[PDB]
RNA sequence: GUGAAAUUCUUGGACCGGCGCAAGACGGACCAGAGCGAAAGCAUUUGCCAAGAAUGUUUUCAUUAAUCAAGAACGAAAGUCGGAGGUUCGAAGACGAUCAGAUACCGUCGUAGUUCCGACCAUAAACGAUGCCGACCGGCGAUGCGGCGGCGUUAUUCCCAUGACCCGCCGGGCAGCUUCCGGGAAACCAAAGUCUUUGGGUUCCGGGGGGAGUAUGGUUGCAAAGCUGAAACUUAAAGGAAUUGACGG
């Protein structure tokens, strides 16, 4: 990939890490 | 590798240069950056310019000039042929091509 | 250049030349006839400003109307408190040219 | 050159190097009598003056300050101090 | 020219525009092909301008900062 | 006019209309496109002043006077660039030589001094000891307002 | 010592109402309760009566103010704006 | 270079090798002494009477014509300035600069050049609380400093 | 309007031409390998307010300095919050085309935004991919500012001053050309030189490629996110500069 659209891939999945744990 | 030693651009002493958008195709490119032409031309053909001539009410009436200068991303510069690649020793020279009088 | 000048010439007749700040201390001044030069702030209530104002013209002494207020003319006397009214009693250093 | 004589400069380049880059520095200033017409007294002024001179017997200026030297007024005769 | 021989009008001052404001200024491929029709059809010629709408400064131009990608 | 140039243009206002004439009043000055572009050049520093002047029978008048700096016959510096201060003096000289031939003068003897352009002449005079100038003059000016329209001044700046 | 790291004077409104609405209404009330330098007497004493009316202390002169501050920036750009207008109609 | 500007200048004074007093001075030791007390009383700092001394009465050097320095001489008769001359400028300028913030709220480069006069406001008197000119004590308040100057 | 079209607007006068009005943006050409600023950045006129480099100085103080963990100010654009404003452009969205498909490139419309005021954020290929201070080491022609000296031309005036040119010198800058100074892997660099002939002072910082700027902890933020920042495991190369060939819608 574009190292930016990995940047921006990696920010959506650290995005969903912090809601599921904050479910928690 | 560093292609051109001025980064193909005029800004040596300035941290921005307003951008400006290109004549052909509308782009944002720096000022210093972007190829100018600034078109001098008749504004009747030179086929024409008889027929003008001709149909003037006056005798010596001379024809107005159209002053346009115009802006190219170096996209649309290659696209329209105003500028060329050039050898490696042959982008180093600045003198531009001649007008062609004779 | 005359404000910044007035209070330069103002520092200076504080330190080396005698003075009184304050309306009443200036008004006893200028009744005696030793006030030569009275200075005002804009501040001022309008009242006194022409009070002192008469006071003056019948004692024959200068009345200069200060570009600042009395908190900025309490700054330019150098104290850390308002004078609205203040009179000097002789300048040591061409305020008043002689 | 590689065989520059830096001991013995000769005057012309020696006057036309800066005044801290001479061989023992040298102030390009100097001072000046100055003689006010109507006048009799002589005005010892520095010819890179910063204030307005004045003659103590006349009201009239002798020079004005400039940015490099004081530009004398018209009609005011100079010469040097001992070079 | 036709109509304008038959309503009675034999010269013309002639006004040349582009599209003008924050577009092209250069005009089009008919410019030229008009007026010499006009001179040819018998018409006199007169003053010949620019009229071309010149910004002192315009508002920003339709494309995008990264134009138009063809 | 006879024999004057051609890149000045007027507008002539249409005030009023009797029989098959209509009668027309000064309206504004311009120059043409193509003039004012052969005289913007590179290396060369020009200046615009504008102001608005009243005349003496009510017309208000939007003046633009524009200069251009000119390069000497010796000249070897391929620019001719006047300093920021210098620029500020030629424009506020040819701001207050425009006011002065306006202010104290009706609208009549106002166009038939712009039609020679004499106001830039005399700017163009005075600025030579600043920055000598050489494509001066009064490139536009525009009606701002007009006093109530006197059918006898207009009869008057028709006929005699 | 600092008793509260944020909240300062909305401290008083405990946990209610919000947090962005108390820091919304925190620079209001700040500003509400401050007391002003008095443009008339120079003194400090210049401090709100009602909504709109603030009073001074010392020389007793009441203004008519601002809501929450003792001048609104639109009054003031008003004030300039009739200053500049009223010297440009006079000459 | 300068301490708070990327400016690398050499504009400064060449003071000649003949330190002797010129032959055409007249003025005397005492003269040019009293000459200073005047101008002091007139209220000048001693930059400002160097200056007037060179310029209209043709001394060059106070310290080559008298053997004492400008504030050496006014500290000896005993009107040397409470503050030194540049400390003063310092903190003039810096009450200035505050001066024109307080209004002009938007000034960012104006915060700058105060930040940079303030620091240089600091080890100016860091090396005078040093060298024992000013009191142990001494701070700079931008409170209190705008009664301290003009 | 486009490659061609079409969505769209149009006998209700669309487009076009003329005269006005209103609004909000934007300051073309002049505009440059020109200037200023610590950077970000800065271009209509005029006024006010403070600030500043360079220059000139036979002024003053006399080492007051350089670089700097921690800390602090500013910090494009986008984004966030509150209030105004909203002309144009235009993320999202809608539609028309293109296409095998076309969530796109092209076209029409259009929300947030783009504008101003106040408060956040602190990130850019924030670049010279190049720390600061100091010294030395080639030539040349220019350019900007300041100063100094000279044949002359020009502006008025009666002459010098003072401007505009011309010829030089000095200092501080933006740079450029050239060179077997020298360096470098080379491209290239008068600095990226004065380095095995290795030491002027000082700050930050890298240790094969990935995992990974990830997990976790801490901290900052309204949020988006910013700062600090691993390991397991995996891999024999990944990379840089140049040469030849091949290929290029
Ligand atoms: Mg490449
Ligand atoms: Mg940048
Ligand atoms: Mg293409
Ligand atoms: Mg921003
Ligand atoms: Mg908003
Ligand atoms: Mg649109
Ligand atoms: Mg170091
Ligand atoms: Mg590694
Ligand atoms: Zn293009
Ligand atoms: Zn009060």
């Amino acid at each position: 990939m574009r190292a930016k659209w990995r940047k921006k891939r990696m920010r959506r999945l650290k995005r969903k890490r912090r809601k599921m744990r904050q479910r928690s | 590798t560093k292609k051109r030693r001025n980064n193909g651009r005029a800004k040596k002493g300035r941290g921005h240069v307003q951008p400006i958008r290109c004549t052909n195709c509308a782009r944002c490119v720096p000022k210093d950056k972007a190829i100018k032409k600034f078109v001098i031309r008749n504004i009747v053909e030179a086929a024409a310019v008889r027929d003008i001539s001709e149909a003037s009410v006056f005798d010596a009436y001379v024809l107005p000039k159209l002053y346009v200068k115009l802006h190219y991303c170096v996209s649309c510069a290659i696209h329209s042929k105003v500028v060329r690649n050039r050898s490696r020793e042959a982008r180093k020279d600045r003198t531009p091509p001649p007008r062609f009088r004779p | 250049k005359s404000l910044e000048s007035i209070n330069s010439r103002l520092q200076l007749v504080m330190k080396s030349g005698k003075y009184v700040l304050g309306y009443k201390q200036t008004l006893k001044m200028i009744r005696q006839g030793k006030a030569k030069l009275v200075i005002l702030a804009n501040n001022c209530p309008a009242l006194r400003k022409s009070e002192i104002e008469y006071y003056a013209m019948l004692a024959k002494t200068g009345v200069h109307h200060y570009s600042g207020n009395n908190i900025e003319l309490g700054t330019a006397c150098g104290k850390y408190y308002r004078v609205c009214t203040l009179a000097i009693i002789d300048p040591g250093d061409s305020d008043i040219i002689r | 050159p590689l065989a520059k004589d830096l001991l013995h400069p000769s005057p012309e380049e020696e006057k036309r190097k800066h005044k801290k880059k001479r061989l023992v520095q040298s102030p390009n200033s100097y001072f000046m009598d100055v003689k006010c017409p109507g006048c009799y007294k002589i005005t010892t002024v520095f010819s890179h003056a910063q204030t307005v001179v004045l003659c103590v017997g006349c009201s009239t200026v002798l020079c004005q300050p400039t940015g490099g030297k004081a530009r004398l007024t018209e009609g005011c005769s100079f010469r040097r101090k001992q070079h | 020219a036709q109509r304008c021989k038959e309503l009675g009008i034999t010269a013309l001052h002639i006004k040349l525009r582009a599209t003008g404001g924050n577009r092209t200024k250069t005009p089009g491929p008919g410019a030229q092909s008009a007026l010499r029709a006009l001179a040819r059809s018998g018409m006199k010629i007169g003053r010949i301008e620019d009229v071309t709408p010149i910004p002192s400064d315009s508002t920003r131009r339709k494309g995008g900062r990264r134009g138009r990608r063809l | 006019q006879n024999d004057e140039v051609a890149f000045r243009k007027f507008k002539l206002i249409t005030e009023d209309v009797q029989g098959k004439n209509c009668l027309t009043n000064f309206h504004g000055m311009d120059l043409t496109r193509d003039k004012m572009c052969s005289m913007v050049k590179k290396w060369q520093t020009m200046i615009e002043a504008h102001v608005d002047v009243k005349t003496t029978d009510g017309y208000l008048l939007r003046l633009f006077c524009v200069g251009f700096t000119k390069k000497r016959n010796n000249q070897i510096r391929k620019t001719s660039y006047a300093q920021h201060q210098q620029v500020r003096q030629i424009r506020k000289k040819m701001m207050e030589i425009m006011t002065r031939e306006v202010q104290t003068n009706d609208l009549k003897e106002v166009v038939n001094k712009l039609i020679p352009d004499s106001i830039g002449k005399d700017i163009e005079k005075a600025c030579q000891s600043i920055y000598p100038l050489h494509d001066v003059f009064v490139r536009k000016v525009k009606m701002l307002k007009k006093p109530k329209f006197e059918l006898g001044k207009l009869m008057e700046l028709h006929g005699e | 010592a600092k008793r509260t790291k944020k909240v300062g004077i909305v401290g008083k409104y405990g946990t209610r109402y919000g947090a962005s609405l108390r820091k919304m209404v925190k620079k209001i009330e700040i500003s509400q309760h401050a007391k002003y330098t008095c443009s008339f007497c120079g003194k400090t004493k210049m401090k709100r009566r009602a909504v709109g009316i603030w009073h001074c202390g010392s020389c007793m002169k009441t203004v008519a103010g601002g809501a929450w501050t003792y001048n609104t920036t639109s009054a003031v750009t008003v004030k300039s704006a009739i200053r500049r207008l009223k010297e440009l109609k006079d000459q | 270079g300068r301490m708070h500007a990327p400016g690398k200048g050499l504009s400064q004074s060449a003071l000649p090798y003949r330190r002797s007093v010129p032959t055409w001075l007249k003025l005397t030791s005492d003269d040019v002494k009293e000459q200073i007390y005047k101008l002091a009383k007139k209220g000048l700092t001693p930059s400002q009477i160097g200056v007037i001394l060179r310029d209209s009465h043709g001394v060059a050097q106070v310290r080559f014509v008298t053997g004492n320095k400008i504030l050496r001489i006014l500290k000896s008769k005993g009107l040397a300035p409470d503050l030194p001359e540049d400390l003063y400028h310092l903190i003039k300028k810096a009450v200035a600069v505050r001066k024109h913030l307080e209004r002009n709220r938007k000034d960012k480069d104006a915060k700058f050049r105060l930040i940079l006069i303030e620091s240089r406001i600091h080890r100016l008197a860091r090396y005078y609380k040093t060298k024992r000119v000013l009191p142990p004590n001494w701070k700079y308040e931008s409170s209190t400093a705008s009664a301290l100057v003009a």
